[PDB]
């Protein structure tokens, strides 16, 4: 869709998409590996 | 907790240093005002043009750095006084388990140690810490009055005192009395100074009252 | 406790800055390069994002080649 | 005549204007030269009077924007009804609405935040809500999550409906100025149809749904084995057994034999003793009578036929003893300025919100609202803040009218000219009464502090000292305690029990509004309230009147409504704009409403809210310490701020830890605001140019040039963070305290 | 020229150009200046005609199962009122060969094919004779007026070849349709106020007209 | 209802007297066949106001007397 990809390219729409994806990533990581205080995998 | 508050102290020193060094090195001029040396140390601004030049002087940098300085010394002295009042009481474990999170500083230091202070005068009597409770509230009052001069700026006050001058020149039995000095509002840089003076007086008096009353209400 | 996470920070953080810097160099030569700051070229940004995967060697070499510091 | 007056397809629906940002103006639809472009984009985002200089396009824009706001409110309502359906203990609250905390929010167990799901009661772990929505739903006779779910789907339907309506009334078929400028029809419809038939249909709901179901729940009935509302409609024997007045039908109504309808439309004054709310028979009669009233009121103005009034015909023919030759030209400014109407409507809507708070704390209309002290405190606090904010917006938009939409050449008014002429007398006398009020209220507090600190409690201003008794408010309480016996014999009990008498409507181990006494402290704090209100009025009315010209800047209307200053000259003009006056009136509205809600919370926690014993003596939360500690600022610091903020700091544990956290963070953001209010753009621009040097030295220079915030934007960010942090501090404090004690 | 509650503005667009122009527009719905959406003087004419036709079917198909059912001619099972047929499940339900929601999907699909075509003929009248709709689009093309298509399918007989007879028939159509719309309003309000069928209401009013309308809001 | 009663009489007379006060009296497009004005809107207006007066007087009579 022309000019919708330009709107979704705009800084707030793109920032909310990036930070929603990133926050879901961090959230699911903390579900998978909750309560982390060390990196023991070396 | 000592690590964390030492890094808060480092933040305070580095930031006060930043403000002051930036005002000292941008005292002669910057890209926003390269002719600042021609305006002296203390001047209000350079007008709304060029985006806006509020608080551009090196004096203004000093004036903001006094805020960050009082914050820094408040941190170093809160740290000192709580570590030492917990040492003197006996429960160093209190500080060691409570200095790592800020609700420990708000509960176990500011709220806890200020009981005997604010009870310096209650409705059913008073004690020797009544003067420190009164000075505590006095320092609160002037620390808040400085916010009038810092937040509220000129222009509102000149256009208020214009109405007051109208009223004095048109109030019967007070046309008899007339000023010799035309009552203008405070100047801008002056009012930053006056707000900073009320702010610092209140900071200092409040913390003196709290630190003496709490440390003299129990004496360790 | 600190260093194995810390490197894992400086990698990821240095990913970000090496990406957003590289993007800023890739849209530096446009006519009005400010309308790509607020409207991010998703193809260009996606090409630039994984350039910062192995960012440390790129930053190292650009420090040795002098391309890391502008010469004014 | 009042035609339909719309046009087809004025604006093409497309994402082309989604792409180019800041399309709506001349200086923003070019692209960012700097980073000020984005702040000026968001700032002028809804400044429709700046985009297009005609009332037609402006009016279409605000109409469809109101549709978007209505879609948002319907979506929010759908959310609340749905969270009450699937994520709530509403059934368990209905079963025991005295020991089950109203909860309609559950958190996800991810990073330890699951402890915010507290033991609210009813086999449910969640956040105790304070919106009083459960009380509304018991006042509506819901008694099932299916009903909340289906009205949530209905509110989503209405949100989609309002969004489609905004799209239709901007992009596909939009009205023109002949549709908005006619206001006799708008008033007639919003009175007879919105508010008239709205109250009529709510009275119909109550008469047909709320009264029977609430009578069943009050009699004691499990909400599962309670008959549905449609069973009350259809099965006439059932509702007739509830109220035999229904057995006769509407021939009571149409033969005007309404005396037999007094089984379900009573004038039974006071509160329901079984549940602590108002009598829903009284509320049904209320909404019915209000419906008749607004229905006869909405046939007042002339729209299309011969009968009615012209608002122009009223205002231009309203001579009187004090400047009645004026009022001519107000129909012109109000039908050609959205900012005038916005100012007036915001003033009255915020004052109504405050009236709402004051009438909901004292005449609790929902069942089991008065004993959910969190609900009462939160509602009063909320609607007080909303009213103060809306009044300050009335200021902002009065000022924007005065600058932009004010032309003495075309649209002239005698009254507004007379106000602008003697405006210095206005602001001078208001400044004087502000100083007088500050002294003879806060200086009374300071005298009390000094005397109590000097060991002279006999010299304080208290009931055990020099007494400043509110004789007038006490006399009003004495009258209204005795009103229903002589002046209003139709009422068996007074309109409220805050007046006086042997009335204390406890529903369980909780008070729910015993008679509030008025002592010296109430005089003192009411004069503090008059004081803070008068100073807010000073600042705001001063910005309004001096929005155009003054003795300092006689060309301020050419500088704009929202400009920083006119430079350091004339001594300094730093906050001379009307925008700066609303920005300061925001701080003073904050001070005003904060001391108002402090008065409220302490007065109720000391004199009203508490437990009731099996012997018949009430034990309040704080313990009646308002008459002796709320005369000194040290008592507000000690017996109120230090004492009641123990539950927010001996939180960090069970559910209220968030309120603990939101305490400190709010404490922060307020202080974070002080970075903005105290400082100025010049220092931050120079710091930013040093940082820009640091970025140019790494080829990471941005193209959107970093600029420090605009001066006005620094002040806006400051007052914004200041209000947020202070209000969120007070919100955390209030909710933690009152959820942890009552 | 017969005017029933005409106004000063109603005699500015309802001159003679519509079937039934008695000038009755006191509210001012069909004013041509400043129009859009569905408040249009052409769309409102179309809506009058269509609601009148559907109301004629409703009126002579809702009392028909009771005009007959109280005279024989059908089983008493298939002799329900207009509201005890499943269209008000609170008030009544008949069991057909399908449940009522399958029949609603039937109504929706078949009427969708029947009326989206009508709508696209309202937008561009030349259409509905150009796409292969099983060859029966030959009759669905001829429109002239949008509300009076008059093709082999809808107007097989002439019935108004000349404009005088067609005008008189259009007048008869809209007048019988307004009567049927008032009749449907009477059906709804009578079923709401009595809970029985309209033919029961007629028989109760005719035989011994006692408590004709005195039973206000009583079932 | 119950035609002939007091509640009917002092309501009918109020409605008709308001229609008269609008027709030939001090009280006040839509071209009716009426000699002098008094359109359908004016008729409904006088009927509404006469019903207001009628409800008021019948309920003031039912309150006392
Ligand atoms: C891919 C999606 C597609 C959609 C959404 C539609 C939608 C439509 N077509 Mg359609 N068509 C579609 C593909 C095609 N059509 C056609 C050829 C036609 C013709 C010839 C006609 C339609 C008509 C219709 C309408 C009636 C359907 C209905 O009653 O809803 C039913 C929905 C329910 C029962 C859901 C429950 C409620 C509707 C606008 C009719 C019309 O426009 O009037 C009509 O005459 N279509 C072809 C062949 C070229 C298609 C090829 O893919
Ligand atoms: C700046 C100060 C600071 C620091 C150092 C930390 C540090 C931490 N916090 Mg705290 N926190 C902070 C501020 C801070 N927080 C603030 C401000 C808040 C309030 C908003 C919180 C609120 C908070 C909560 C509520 C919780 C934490 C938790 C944690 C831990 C995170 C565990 C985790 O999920 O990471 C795991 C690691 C990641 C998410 C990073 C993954 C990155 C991706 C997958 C890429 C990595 C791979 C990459 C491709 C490279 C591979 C190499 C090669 C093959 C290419 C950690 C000890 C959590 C915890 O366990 O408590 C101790 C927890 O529950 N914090
Ligand atoms: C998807 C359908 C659609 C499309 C393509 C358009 C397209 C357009 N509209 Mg229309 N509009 C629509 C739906 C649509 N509109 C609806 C549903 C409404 C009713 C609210 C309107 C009301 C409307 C008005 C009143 C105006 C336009 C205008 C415009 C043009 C400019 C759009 C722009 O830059 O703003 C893009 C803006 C956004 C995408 C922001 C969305 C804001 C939504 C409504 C509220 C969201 C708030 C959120 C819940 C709260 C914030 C939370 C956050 C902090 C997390 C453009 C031609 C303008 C125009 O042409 O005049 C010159 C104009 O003045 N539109
Ligand atoms: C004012 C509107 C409003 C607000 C603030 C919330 C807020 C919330 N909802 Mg609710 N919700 C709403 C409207 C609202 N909802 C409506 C209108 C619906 C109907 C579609 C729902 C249906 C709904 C469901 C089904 C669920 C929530 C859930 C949630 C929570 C997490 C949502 C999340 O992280 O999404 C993820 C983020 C994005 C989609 C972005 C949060 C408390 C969840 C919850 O409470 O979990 C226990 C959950 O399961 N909501
Ligand atoms: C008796 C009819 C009637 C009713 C009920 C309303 C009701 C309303 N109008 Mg008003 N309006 C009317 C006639 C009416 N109007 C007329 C005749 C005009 C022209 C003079 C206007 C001009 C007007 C303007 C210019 C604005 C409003 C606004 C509003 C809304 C204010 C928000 C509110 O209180 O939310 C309460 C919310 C509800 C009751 C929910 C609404 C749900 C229903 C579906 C809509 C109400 C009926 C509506 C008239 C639509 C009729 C059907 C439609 C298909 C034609 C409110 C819904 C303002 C608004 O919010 O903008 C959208 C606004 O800006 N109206
Ligand atoms: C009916 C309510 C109403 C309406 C319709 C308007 C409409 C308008 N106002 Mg008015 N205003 C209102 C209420 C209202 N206001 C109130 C209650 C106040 C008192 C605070 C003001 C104070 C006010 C001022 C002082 C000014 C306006 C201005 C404007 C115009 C442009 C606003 C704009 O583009 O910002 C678009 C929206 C934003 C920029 C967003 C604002 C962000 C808010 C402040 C943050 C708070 C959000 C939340 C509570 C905090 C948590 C957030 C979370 C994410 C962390 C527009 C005509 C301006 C104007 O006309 O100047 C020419 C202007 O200068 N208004
Ligand atoms: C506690 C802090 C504080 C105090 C005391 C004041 C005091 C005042 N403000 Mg300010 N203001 C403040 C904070 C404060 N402000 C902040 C933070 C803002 C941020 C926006 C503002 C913004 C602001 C505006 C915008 C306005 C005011 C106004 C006022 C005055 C109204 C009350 C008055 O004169 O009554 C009498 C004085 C007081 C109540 C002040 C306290 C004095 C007490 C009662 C005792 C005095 C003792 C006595 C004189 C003995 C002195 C000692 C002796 C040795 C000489 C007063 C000068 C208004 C004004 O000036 O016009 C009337 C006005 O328009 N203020
Ligand atoms: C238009 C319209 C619609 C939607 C209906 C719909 C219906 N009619 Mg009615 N009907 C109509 C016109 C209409 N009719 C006309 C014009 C006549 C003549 C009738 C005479 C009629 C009779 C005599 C009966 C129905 C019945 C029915 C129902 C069953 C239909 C079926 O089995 O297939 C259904 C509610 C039957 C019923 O009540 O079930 C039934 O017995 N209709
Ligand atoms: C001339 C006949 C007549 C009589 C005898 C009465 C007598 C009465 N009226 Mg009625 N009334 C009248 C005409 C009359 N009214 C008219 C013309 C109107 C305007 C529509 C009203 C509107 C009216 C209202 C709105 C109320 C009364 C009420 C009352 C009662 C108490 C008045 C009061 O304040 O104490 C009293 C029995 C009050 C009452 O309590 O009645 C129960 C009341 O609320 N009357
Ligand atoms: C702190 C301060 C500033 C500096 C404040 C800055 C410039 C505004 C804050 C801007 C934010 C931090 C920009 C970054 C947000 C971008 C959208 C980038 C997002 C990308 C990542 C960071 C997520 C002023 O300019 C100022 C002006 C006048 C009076 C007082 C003050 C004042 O107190
Ligand atoms: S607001 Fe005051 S300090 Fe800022 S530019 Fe204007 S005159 Fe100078």
């Amino acid at each position: 869709m022309r000019d919708l990809k330009t709107y979704l390219s705009v800084a707030p729409v793109l920032s909310t998409l990036w930070f929603g994806s990133l926050a879901g990533l961090l959230i699911e990581i903390n579900r998978l590996f909750p309560d982390a205080l060390t990196f023991p995998f070396f | 907790g000592d690590f964390l508050v030492h890094h808060a102290i480092a933040l305070g020193l580095h930031t006060t240093t930043l403000i002051l060094v930036k005002g000292a090195l941008d005292a002669r001029g910057s890209k926003l005002m390269p002719d600042k040396k021609d305006f002296g140390y203390s001047f209000p601004c350079d007008g709304p043009g060029r985006g806006g030049t509020c608080d551009i002087s090196a004096w203004d940098a000093f004036y903001l750095a006094v805020f960050w300085m009082l914050n820094t010394i408040g941190w170093v002295t809160f740290y000192w006084h709580w570590k030492h009042i917990t040492l003197w009481q006996g429960n160093v474990s209190q500080f060691n388990e409570s200095s790592t999170y800020l609700m420990g500083w708000l509960r176990d230091y500011l709220w806890l140690n200020s009981s005997q202070l604010i009870n310096g005068y209650n409705p059913f009597g008073m004690n020797s810490l009544s003067v420190w409770a009164w000075m505590f509230l006095f320092g609160h009052l002037v620390w808040a009055t400085g916010f009038m001069f810092l937040i509220s700026w000129r222009g509102y006050w000149q256009e208020l005192i214009e109405t007051l001058a109208w009223a004095h020149e048109r109030t019967p039995l007070a046309n008899l009395i007339r000023w010799k000095d035309k009552p203008v509002a405070l100047s801008i840089v002056q009012a930053r100074l006056v707000g900073l003076a009320h702010f610092s007086v209140g900071y200092i008096f409040t913390y003196a009252a709290f630190l003496i009353a709490s440390t003299s209400g129990k004496f360790g | 406790e600190f260093i194995t996470p810390g490197i894992l920070f400086l990698y990821i953080a240095g990913w970000i800055g090496w990406v957003g810097r590289s993007y800023l160099i890739a849209i530096s030569g446009e006519k009005k390069p400010a309308m790509k700051e607020i409207i991010i070229d998703v193809p260009l940004a996606s090409r630039i994002i994984f350039r910062g995967f192995i960012w440390p060697v790129a930053a190292y070499r650009e420090f040795l080649n002098g391309d890391l510091i502008a010469k004014d | 005549e009042v035609k339909i007056l719309v046009d087809r397809d004025p604006i093409k629906t497309s994402f082309e204007e989604w792409a180019k940002p800041g399309h709506f103006s001349r200086t923003i639809a070019k692209g960012p030269d700097t980073t000020t472009w984005i702040w000026n984009l968001h700032a002028d985002a809804h400044d429709f009077d700046s985009h297009t200089s005609d009332l037609e396009e402006i009016s279409r824009k605000v109409f469809s924007a109101h549709f978007g706001q209505l879609s948002i409110i319907f979506l929010w309502l759908s959310g609340m009804y749905f969270h009450g359906a699937r994520f709530s203990n509403y059934e368990a609250w209905l079963s025991d609405p005295t020991h089950i905390g109203p909860s309609a929010q559950v958190v996800w167990p991810i990073v330890g935040q699951e402890i915010l799901n507290g033991d609210v009661g009813g086999g449910f772990r969640g956040i105790q809500i304070t919106s009083g929505f459960f009380q509304i739903w018991r006042a509506s006779g819901i008694t099932s999550e299916l009903q909340l779910y289906c009205t949530a789907i209905g509110a989503l339907v209405f949100a989609a409906l309002m969004l489609f309506a905004g799209w239709f009334h901007y992009h596909k078929a939009a009205p023109k100025l002949a549709w908005f400028q006619d206001v006799e029809s708008m008033l007639n419809h919003h009175l007879a149809g919105l508010l008239g038939l709205g109250s009529l249909s709510w009275a119909g709901h109550q008469v047909h749904v709320s009264l029977p179901i609430n009578q069943f729940l009050n009699a004691g009935v499990d909400p599962k084995e309670i008959p549905l509302p449609h069973e009350f409609i259809l099965n006439r024997d059932l509702l007739a057994q509830l109220y035999p007045s229904f057995a006769e039908g509407a021939t009571p109504f149409f033969t005007l034999n309404w005396s037999k309808y007094s089984e379900f439309l009573t004038f039974r004054g006071g509160l329901d003793p079984v549940t602590g709310g108002l009598w829903l028979t009284d509320i049904a009669h209320h909404h019915l009578a209000i419906a008749i009233l607004f229905l006869i009121a909405g046939h007042m103005y002339r729209t299309n036929w011969g009968i009615g009034h012209g608002i122009k015909d009223i205002l231009e023919a309203h001579k009187g003893p004090f400047t009645g030759q004026g009022h001519k030209g107000l129909y012109e400014i109000l039908t050609t300025s959205w900012h005038a109407q916005l100012s007036l409507n915001l003033a009255m809507l915020g004052s109504l919100t405050i009236i709402v708070a004051h009438h909901m704390y004292s005449m609790p209309p929902y069942p089991y609202l008065a004993t959910d002290y969190a609900t009462q405190l939160s509602l009063f606090t909320h609607h007080m803040w909303i009213g103060g904010f809306l009044i300050v917006g009335a200021a902002a938009h009065a000022a924007i009218f005065m600058v932009r939409d004010y032309d003495p050449t075309n649209r002239y008014n005698d009254l507004l000219d007379r106000v602008l002429r003697h405006r210095d007398a206005i602001i001078s006398h208001l400044n004087w009464v502000c100083i007088f009020l500050g002294f003879h209220s806060f200086g009374l507090y300071i005298h009390n502090d000094t005397m109590s600190a000097l060991g002279r409690p006999q010299d304080m201003f208290s009931d055990t000292a020099i007494q400043l008794q509110p004789v007038f408010a006490q006399w009003i309480q004495n009258t209204h305690a005795l009103a229903p016996g002589v002046t209003a014999p139709g009422e068996t009990a007074s309109t409220s029990l805050t007046w006086g008498g042997g009335e204390l409507v406890a529903v369980g181990g909780k008070v729910a509004l015993l008679p509030i006494p008025l002592g010296t402290a109430d005089f003192l704090v009411h004069h503090i309230h008059a004081f803070t209100i008068h100073v807010t009025v000073l600042i705001l009315l001063k910005g309004v009147l001096f929005a155009r010209s003054s003795r300092l800047i006689p060309d301020k209307a050419n500088l704009g409504f929202r400009f920083p200053c006119d430079g350091p000259g004339r001594g300094g003009t730093c906050q001379v704009s009307a925008w700066d006056h609303v920005f300061l009136g925001l701080f003073w509205m904050y001070n005003a409403i904060s001391v108002v809600i402090f008065h409220f919370s302490w007065k109720m926690q000391s004199d009203v809210w508490g437990s009731i014993s099996d012997q018949g003596v009430v034990t309040h939360i704080t313990g009646g310490n308002f008459a002796q500690s709320s005369i000194t600022i040290n008592g507000w610091l000690r017996d109120f701020l230090w004492a009641q903020a123990s539950q927010v700091i001996q939180s960090y544990g069970s559910s209220l830890s968030a309120y603990g956290l939101f305490f400190l963070g709010a404490h922060f953001v307020w202080a974070f605001s002080l970075m903005f209010l105290f400082s100025g753009r010049g220092y931050w621009q120079e710091l930013i140019e040093s940082i820009v040097w640091a970025h140019n030295k790494l080829k990471v220079a941005p193209a959107t040039q970093p600029r420090a915030l605009s001066i006005i934007q620094g002040r806006a960010v400051g007052v914004t963070h200041y209000l947020l942090g202070g209000i969120a501090t007070t919100w955390a404090f209030f909710l933690a305290r009152i959820i942890a004690v009552g | 020229r017969p005017l029933w509650f005409a106004s000063s503005q109603s005699l500015s667009y309802l001159d003679g150009s519509l079937p039934g122009d008695y000038g009755f527009d006191p509210l001012g719905l069909s004013d041509p200046e400043g129009t859009g959406g569905f408040i249009e003087p052409r769309w409102l004419a179309y809506g009058e005609i269509i609601n009148g036709r559907f109301a004629m079917l409703g009126a002579a198909g809702a009392i028909a199962p009771e005009i007959l059912g109280k005279a024989g001619l059908i089983p008493a099972e298939t002799a329900l009122p207009w509201f005890q047929t499943g269209v008000i499940p609170p008030a009544g339900t008949y069991t057909y060969w399908a449940d009522n929601y399958t029949l609603f999907v039937l109504e929706m699909a078949l009427m969708g094919f029947a009326e989206h075509r009508r709508l696209q003929d309202w937008y561009n009248p030349g259409s509905m004779g150009k796409q292969y709709f099983l060859g029966l689009e030959k009759g669905l093309a001829g429109s002239g007026n949008p509300a009076y298509p008059g093709g082999p399918f809808f107007n097989p007989l002439g019935f108004g070849k000349d404009e005088k007879s067609l005008k008189e028939l259009k007048l008869k159509e809209v007048k019988n349709g307004r009567l049927a719309m008032l009749a449907i309003l009477g059906y709804f309000i009578q079923g709401l106020v009595t809970g029985v069928g309209p033919y029961q209401n007629l028989l109760d009013h005719l035989a011994d007209p006692v408590n004709n309308n005195v039973l206000t809001s009583l079932k | 209802d119950f035609i002939g009663s007091s509640t009917n009489l002092i309501m009918v007379t109020s409605t008709t007297l308001m229609l008269f006060a609008g027709r030939f009296g001090l009280a006040p497009g839509l071209q009716t066949g009426d000699p002098a004005g008094f359109t359908l809107a004016d008729t409904l207006a006088c009927g509404t106001v006469g019903h207001i007066i009628g409800v008021g007087v019948v309920l003031g009579l039912k309150n006392i007397g």
